[PDB]
């Protein structure tokens, strides 16, 4: 089953799929892949949560149900400059207006 | 030229409603003019009494958007096989973004107000253009 | 295969090639990062959102949910999907 996330780190967005029973550790590879860092140097996070390597992204909450494709589910992602993690930190989307008068 | 065979022979057919939308069945009758039946609430079906060569569309009764039916825009009952009803499987399409977006815009705003919204021109006649079945048909001709 | 897609406010949104090139106007923009000047990134995300859910419920038995709006949304959303032809 098909899971369908926004794997996010500071105004990044990363828009992909994975398997419910596929890993922590190999979501890594896909952003690996992607953002030409290895897992070594990636935190995977579910809101405040950090994510171990082997769990499967169904044990850690992101079911086919629940991450849906008009509606997927986020992923915090940090990356560690040389020594130390940063700090998870994902920038906002930005604001809709006022709905006009009319609607 | 689209309008319903008189056959008169019986075929019954089950219309089930997959949508989130109140179905609007129309039987093109014989003379090709739209005929509205009973609606269907979400999740809902009837079994009906139809007839072989029989052309039927499915619509949102409140806005007239478009739905399809077994995967298509028109559904005709064919030949019973074994005391079995046909299935009617009535679905919302995947509409376009802009579509989608449109409907969405129809339902906050009161026609009377469509001028009134920050938009091109060409997005105010868009919107003006509602989903109408004689067009539809005019289309599918 | 991936591409890069920018809202106005600098959000940055990767998603594959082929879910991009649903739009014309991409396809073109491309023929590879995008820069969007008029869309902002609470618009451009569910952008990315709806070639998600194109791409999966185009041609398939399984029931179709309806794709989500937000009344907030809708206008700005009706723009870029006009100008995106998608
Ligand atoms: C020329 C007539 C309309 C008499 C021929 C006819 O009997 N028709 C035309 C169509 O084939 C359907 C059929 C008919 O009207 N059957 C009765 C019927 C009643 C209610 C309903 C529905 C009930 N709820 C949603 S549709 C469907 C069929």
């Amino acid at each position: 089953m098909d899971v369908f996330l926004m794997i996010r780190r500071h105004k990044t967005t990363i828009f992909t799929d994975a398997k419910e029973s596929s890993t922590v550790f190999e979501l890594k590879r896909i952003v690996e892949g992607i953002l030409k860092r290895p897992p070594d140097e990636q935190r995977l996070y579910k809101d405040d949560q950090l994510l171990d390597d082997g769990k499967t992204l169904g044990e850690c909450g992101f079911t086919s149900q629940t991450a849906r494709p008009q509606a997927p589910a986020t992923v915090g992602l940090a990356f560690r400059a040389d020594d130390t993690f940063e700090a998870l930190c994902i920038e906002p989307f930005s604001s809709p207006p006022e709905l006009p008068d009319v609607m | 030229v689209l309008r319903s065979v008189n056959s008169r022979e019986p075929s019954q057919v089950i219309f089930c409603n997959r949508s989130p939308r109140v179905v609007l069945p129309v039987w093109l009758n014989f003379d090709g003019e739209p005929q509205p039946y009973p609606t269907l609430p979400p999740g809902t079906g009837r079994r009906i009494h139809s007839y072989r060569g029989h052309l039927w569309l499915f619509r949102d009764a409140g806005t007239h958007d478009g739905l399809l039916v077994n995967q298509t825009e028109l559904f005709v009952p064919s030949l019973n096989v074994d005391g079995q009803p046909i299935f009617a499987n009535i679905t919302l399409p995947v509409y376009t973004l802009k579509e989608r977006c449109l409907q969405v815009v129809r339902s906050l705003v009161k026609p009377e107000n469509y001028r009134r919204l920050d938009i091109v021109r060409s997005l105010y006649e868009d919107l003006e253009d509602h989903p109408n079945v004689q067009k539809d048909l005019e289309r599918l001709t | 295969m991936y591409v890069k897609l920018i809202s106005s406010d600098g959000h940055e949104f990767i998603v594959k090639r082929e879910h991009a090139l649903t739009s014309g106007t991409i396809k073109a923009m491309l023929s590879n990062e995008v820069n969007f000047r008029e869309i902002p990134s609470h618009v451009l995300s569910k952008v990315c959102m709806y070639f998600t859910y194109k791409v999966r419920y185009t041609n398939s038995s399984t029931e179709i949910p309806e794709f989500p709006i937000a009344p907030e949304i809708a206008l700005e959303l009706l723009m870029a999907a006009n100008f995106l032809d998608c």
